[PDB]
RNA sequence: AAGGCGGCCCCCUGGACGAAGACUGACGCUCAGGUGCGAAAGCGUGGGGAGCAAACAGGAUUAGAUACCCUGGUAGUCCACGCCGUAAACGAUGUCGACUUGGAGGUUGUGCCCUUGAGGCGUGGCUUCCGGAGCUAACGCGUUAAGUCGACCGCCUGGGGA
């Protein structure tokens, strides 16, 4: 319906599991694909194969403005930030720049109390 | 297997066309060491296979063995409380033993009247890549793909 | 010796992301790793090097 | 960790550059570090006990 | 001094150390009673309130689960001015002084050397790890002593009861 061809892929990847975001360079949401609503929940859900269909899922739901090239944003420390990152590659798709965004606060504030497990 | 390696029984070849290959398959196919009367099965499934199929027998085999012969597959592990997925590039004489043993599993579990007739058809099919035994690689591929981070 | 406004001599002391580097890697003497970070910390707050990548 | 992908190299080596970025620059470390609160006793503990070890 | 003190800048202010020489002339050490300081939690009044989180509510686990885990969340955690005077407030080692073999480092002054190298030779303060004699029930301590001595203080006298 509209075109871009010049994008960037937000990946959230969280210990739970790992959101895809597919972008313009404005920051405007193009199209977005989750594991956890991919067919796949808890002990699957935090896996780097069901990050790998989020960003296989969210290439089909963007290919409608003909992204040609993009740039990935890599936040935070669970499975999926990598194997995410092949998927899209595979997908058909030519990465500009890697670069990893994970939030590092200037020790602000206190993070929850330990789990004793 | 802990401290001790081992080398192999290199077992003689096929009576009948002198290969070693074929002997891995009689004895696959073989129980209660009724040798004589596996050959005879594998054999006559062969003979069916080979005569109504464009001949070439040794090379009607390997035609079917090609399709079910797996590349790679995954060898379950734990490690940190947790039964990872490790999928394994896997070596060539087993990649044959697989490929063997599958064709068989699959003849028996079929409907035709004798052992011979379904690991004729088994053979078919699989030399068309269809069937139960392509299946089972195919199984052992999409299982393999889905762990390919943990390679 | 060491100045804030040097920030030719202060680049050689941070990272890619404008992290200070520290004593180990660049084998500075204990009491000017101090000058440095000071310096370094000055030429921050005013512009004239990065906290961060980000910006 | 900022990358930046130079031409006629493959995805895979400007990956690789990518993961080693993060391994040179501690994100998953750090990310670790922070999950949970640690006391100031804790991480004074912490820090002895690797200087300790820091000694072969 | 201990409690404890960590972004950057200024202002007010305490202590420590070094170099050189001048001044005072035993003015010193210790200290029952006394006075002051003293983490966190807690208390009173008024502010403040993002995150965290006693209490409390809900979801789970479990034979039970007034818990551990999850979703929330009040006091509190923050500021001012008062109170409290306690901790495994620990080096579980009172303060001061003199004396007694060594090795490797960290930190911080200062004298010397074609500064001719990021050094070469000394001389103070603090500090970490080994270790010698000696000490010790052993563990260990070992010039920062738990060694060899002296001055003064505090304290102990079987466990429970307390
Ligand atoms: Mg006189
Ligand atoms: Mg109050
Ligand atoms: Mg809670
Ligand atoms: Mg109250
Ligand atoms: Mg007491
Ligand atoms: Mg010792
Ligand atoms: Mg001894
Ligand atoms: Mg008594």
């Amino acid at each position: 319906r509209k075109q871009v061809s010049d994008g960037v892929a937000h990946i959230h990847a969280s210990f739970n599991n790992t959101i895809v975001t597919i972008t313009d360079r404005q920051g405007n949401a193009l199209g977005w694909a989750t594991a956890g609503g991919s067919g796949f929940r808890g002990s699957r859900k935090s896996t780097p194969f069901a990050a790998q269909v989020a960003a296989e899922r969210c290439a089909d739901a963007v290919k409608e403005y003909g992204i040609k090239n993009l740039e990935v944003m890599v936040k935070g420390p669970g499975p999926g930030r990598e194997s995410t990152i092949r998927a899209l590659n595979a997908a058909g798709f030519r990465i500009t720049n890697i670069t990893d965004v994970t939030p590092i606060p200037h020790n602000g504030c206190r993070p929850p109390k330990k789990r004793r497990v | 297997p802990r401290r001790r390696v081992i080398g192999q029984r290199k077992i003689l070849p096929d009576p009948k066309f002198g290969s070693e290959l074929l002997a891995k398959f009689v004895n696959i196919l073989m129980v209660d060491g009724k040798k004589s009367t596996a050959e005879s099965i594998v054999y006559s499934a062969l003979e069916t296979l080979a005569q109504r199929s464009g001949k070439s027998e040794l090379e009607a085999f390997e035609v079917a063995l090609e399709n079910v012969r797996p590349t790679v597959e995954v060898k379950s592990r734990r490690v940190g409380g947790s039964t990872y997925q490790v999928p394994v590039e896997v070596r060539p004489v087993r990649r044959n033993a697989l490929a063997m043993r599958w064709i068989v599993e699959a003849a028996r579990k079929r409907g035709d009247k004798s052992m011979a007739l379904r690991l004729a058809n088994e053979l078919s099919d699989a030399a068309e890549n269809k069937g139960t035994a392509v299946k089972k690689r195919e199984d052992v591929h999409r299982m393999a793909e889905a762990n390919k981070a943990f390679a | 010796e060491i100045d804030y406004k040097d920030i030719a001599t202060l680049k050689n002391y941070i990272t890619e992301s404008g992290k200070i580097v520290p004593s180990r890697i660049t084998g500075t003497r204990a009491k000017y790793q101090r000058q440095l970070a000071r310096a370094i910390k000055r030429a921050r707050y005013l512009s004239l090097l990065p906290y961060t990548d980000r910006h | 960790p900022v990358i930046k992908v130079r031409e006629n190299e493959p995805f895979d080596v400007a990956l690789r550059r990518f993961k080693r970025s993060c391994e040179k620059a501690g994100v998953l470390a750090e990310v670790r570090r922070r999950e949970f609160y640690e006391k100031p006793t804790t991480e004074r503990k912490r820090a002895k006990a690797s200087a300790v070890k820091r000694h072969a």
